[PDB]
DNA sequence: CGCGGACGAAGCC
DNA sequence: TTATCACTGGCTTCGTCCGCG
RNA sequence: AUGGACCGCCAGUGAUAAGUGGAAUGCCAUGUGGGCUGUCGAGCCCCACGCACGUGGGG
């Protein structure tokens, strides 16, 4: 389900950000009255509502320089590949998987936007569905992100024998 | 034919019926164990509730001989002559010299070997024959055996009269076979939809006056307790029940307060420490013409749980009698009462406002 | 041609026979034991509830009337097997006491300490009834229709009476399957040689092994035998016991019709 | 008497403690080391029931039945077990009450809550609104003359369900008692 | 197979914790909580990787945990019954009411055994009571598919090897 | 007054 | 801590007594 | 058509009454996120005008 309008977002967001400048501009001041100007992109497709608008516009936020796998599997990867500090990519993720549906917005967009800088893969699709799961199992999408990018961690390093 | 009664109904760390050890009695349903409240409990309350509300009262005892015995001692004989008429009460029936006897306990009439299920004026009434044969029971008590004197047919008469709660429940006395009357209602064993662990719970009981042996080192006994939303059936057999008690207008009153019985009681069971009063949140009765049918398979696959159980419990009971009904055609008139608003439930039949309405609609039906 | 039926029917707390003691019947199978309601006291039921219904097919149909003398046909062209359980069942004792009205001065000194043993469980039932010899002894093959349609929605609705005032072991089965054999009666009883394991229920994991049964069986002996099945649930297919039907009345209506 | 438990599932929260040893070691201030003792929060749901008829049977009498019964409801509101209070302070007075007189039968509430209450936001005024919400519902499928009634702190909401509304607690109890 | 990855978990953190400070006090905070709730994060670093239903992950690093509460003094083929019997004959427990803890656990059920399961383990390991880990953590992984059959072994267990060991000592 | 049904007499300690 | 712990039957032939018609 | 065929173990039943798990408890002492950096000719069609360089209207 969700993951089916989630789509439509990404192709149709990921359009109008590479595309055109203004709609860009209007949608990421909003990472409230101040997102009002986004909603005339976003608003027809929508806690899933929170999630929506919130990685809409996070994912907008990007440099240009920057513009089925979780997050966790692509931290990992980013790690190992990118070489970005691990110790301290790790006790982010680990404040994120204790955060509630409020929390996860405003500790999120820090490691995901510097994340997809030094240009990282980033399922925007599965991060938005994922947004939608805190409203009724955030302990397990949590505990799914922590596995995935641990799991992930030690077979990319094991497989490098 | 069948009055056929289903009910939903939660009860909240209740354990109303206990086996020896105090654990609530269970079924491994489904490969799941479910706790349940055996039947006979619950029966039992529903009679209690049926015949103090209808007032007449039956009485199952296997301490004849020593009721008897005070009965005619309020009507002016010794103590002793009492108890002698009493024992011919008692003697003077059965194929053999009498009705088997325990083994005296001293100072007390003994008990009768089997259990008699009999209304209170039936007891009245055999004091009363005992009491016309005064003189025949005065002689024979200076016997060594002493015989029965009284009449075995007048007595076993008396025995065959029947309370409501015979005509609905049946009797049995093995001794004198003639009196035994059928049950006309079927009553299952109340389980969990959903599969409940034993819940123990750790209490101590503390001794009032300070010792300081009385505290710290001593520690008192765990008692176990259980939760649920429990499933609930009975039948009626409205033609046994018809020639049970004979008339027609009885057994509709019967009828009636036993199905408002049956939703109303709770058999009570500690409940003095843990008030699982509660009524039921689902009530479906039917009007079945050729079977009556128990909705238990629907909830042999146990419930999974985490979210609660009732309306997951009452949609199950409706998609099984939508299935069952379209399996089994039939022109049984249904009906269903509900707490709840949030589905229709089209297949439990017309919906009913009230517990009573719903009784005395279906009920007027048959 | 012998039509036979194999039932999946469940039963709630119950112990509808029971031995010389308290305890259920039990067949010790697949190494595990299982409660069975054995074969005579189903049958009697079901010829209480066919000759009620029929207000002399009854000798022909089952063997001979209990109370008459042998009138020369003993046998009776059906079979009916001892019900067993799907899965291994723990006979459950319960517990109970007798209360005593009239009380003493002592307190709760109970009429009557007891324990009866029951059991629930998924049997699986089984029969098959002899088309030839009833055609050859009834004469009219209308006779055989009544005997046959009315015998066969009999065996679904009745339940034997035993210990039902207590227990309220009303039920209808589950899975029907009425297949119109002409090679020779077969019982899918042992698919069920291995007991299900449980936790999760077992109605619908009995239906799907049934229908694995089926699949193989018809698979290693190919045949022109006419089959149907009626469920209670909607959710799972069974493509090898034949065409789906609504309903058991319908079912039990197409087999008498496909008999002749 | 029933068992209060929670409106909404709660899960035990550890709490590490410590001794501080008062005269200083330097090894042991490093270390620290110290058990940790569970507790939990929540919004209880209460019941009890007082069979009157009994309740004169046992005193004999009917005005002591009375005076027991008033002061009984007024202690049922008043006191909180005291078990582990010196360390936490839980002495709180209940968000809502209402007695009902049944006659037929007592009829407990907590069928109502037996699905938990999803949370995130406060549960005092979604569980005083369900409770209301099943008393409502209890009157259509159960029609009684039971004189109801109840006090509350919320003013959010009417409850119209719950009866008369009295304005304090000890109004509500003698008002109840004195209607039975 | 379960048992092969619950070795690797004996060794390593049995390896693991007398061997680190930090990580042993990361683990234990977790110990009869469920590992989705967040307190218990700071653990997957240790143990995440070698989770082979969902029941077992939560046995894993049930055990796990509970492996690592204890005291040093308990720092430094068999089930749980036999080791409860052997304790009680031999370190002189007592008899009669660990039986009725005994008899609680073996009703539990998935959620149940870890909540009731610590305060017997992690005391029986109090006064170096000898327990074989690997059986128990895929005994708790048993409780996913057969609760009742696992429970039964406990039991038997227990009873069977206090009989022989009173009548050993003939 | 006739017919039908039910219980008893041992053998057995 | 204490009290409670069922009955009934699945043998033989015939005769006599009793209930009924 | 099998030491077989026909074939009910079955009628009844409160497990009851009673009960604090209680008293006490700092996770404390220590820490840069640091260095690098201008956002400056394809755009698809119709029409009008034009000095065919382009201008303008509409999508």
């Amino acid at each position: 389900y969700i993951l089916q309008h989630a789509d439509a977002l990404v192709k149709r967001v990921s359009k109008l950000i590479v595309n055109e400048p203004a709609a860009r501009a209007a949608l990421r001041r909003g990472v409230d009255p101040r997102m009002l100007a986004a909603h005339r992109v976003v608003a027809p497709y929508v806690a899933v509502e929170r999630a929506f608008y919130a990685v809409a516009a996070i994912m907008a936020a990007q440099p240009r320089s920057a513009r089925r796998p979780n997050l966790g599997v692509s931290l990992a990867q980013a790690v190992f590949d990118k070489g970005l500090n691990a110790d301290s990519t790790e006790q982010r993720l680990h404040l994120i998987a204790r955060q509630n549906l409020d929390g996860v917005h405003r500790h999120l967009p820090r490691l995901v936007l510097y994340l997809r800088s030094d240009q990282v893969h980033i399922d925007w699709g599965i991060l938005i569905r994922d947004l939608a799961r805190w409203g009724h199992t955030p302990r397990h999408v949590a505990r799914e992100w922590v596995q995935d990018y641990h799991r992930t961690l030690e077979t990319l390093t094991r497989q490098a024998e | 034919t069948f009055v056929d009664i289903h009910a939903i109904q939660t009860l909240p760390y209740s354990n109303i019926n206990r086996d020896d050890l105090g654990s609530p009695k269970t079924v491994v349903y489904g490969g799941k164990e479910r706790t349940r409240v055996s039947s006979q409990s619950w029966k039992r309350a529903v009679r209690h509730e049926v015949e103090a509300r209808l007032g007449d009262k039956a009485v199952r005892t296997r301490r004849i001989i020593s009721e008897i015995a005070k009965r005619l001692r309020e009507r002016g004989w010794d103590a002793d002559l009492a108890d002698a008429g009493a024992r011919q009460v008692v003697l003077s029936v059965g194929k053999k010299s009498g009705i088997k006897l325990e083994k005296e306990k001293d100072s007390e009439a003994p008990a009768t070997s089997v259990l008699f299920y009999l209304p209170v004026p039936a007891i009245d009434e055999l004091a009363a024959i005992a009491d016309e044969h005064r003189d025949a029971v005065a002689k024979e008590a200076a016997k060594k055996t002493p015989k029965g004197i009284l009449p075995a047919d007048r007595i076993t008469e008396v025995l065959k009269s029947r309370n409501v709660s015979v005509n609905l429940f049946g009797r049995m006395l093995a001794e004198l076979p003639s009196t035994e009357v059928d049950g006309a209602v079927q009553f299952a064993h109340a389980f969990t939809v959903h599969g409940t662990t034993v819940e123990v719970d750790f209490f101590t009981a503390v001794d009032d006056i300070p010792k300081e042996n009385d505290h710290g080192s001593g520690h008192m006994n765990a008692g176990q307790f259980s939760a649920g939303t429990f499933y609930r059936y009975a039948n009626v057999n409205l033609d046994r029940l018809v020639e049970n008690t004979g008339d027609a207008q009885t057994a509709r009153t019967a009828v009636a307060e036993f199905l408002r019985a049956f939703l109303s009681t709770v058999p009570s069971g500690k409940q003095n420490a843990t008030a699982a009063m509660t009524l039921p949140d689902l009530v479906h009765i039917a009007v079945r013409f050729d079977r009556p049918i128990s909705f238990a398979p629907a909830f042999e696959t146990a419930l999974y749980g985490s979210d609660g159980y009732t309306l997951r419990a009452c949609q199950e009971l409706n998609n099984y009698a939508e299935r069952l009904r379209e399996v089994w055609p039939d022109d049984a008139i249904r009906g269903y009462a509900t707490v709840e608003n949030k589905t229709d439930l089209a297949a439990l039949g017309e919906r009913y406002d009230s517990y009573p309405a719903l009784i005395d609609a279906m009920v007027a039906a048959a």
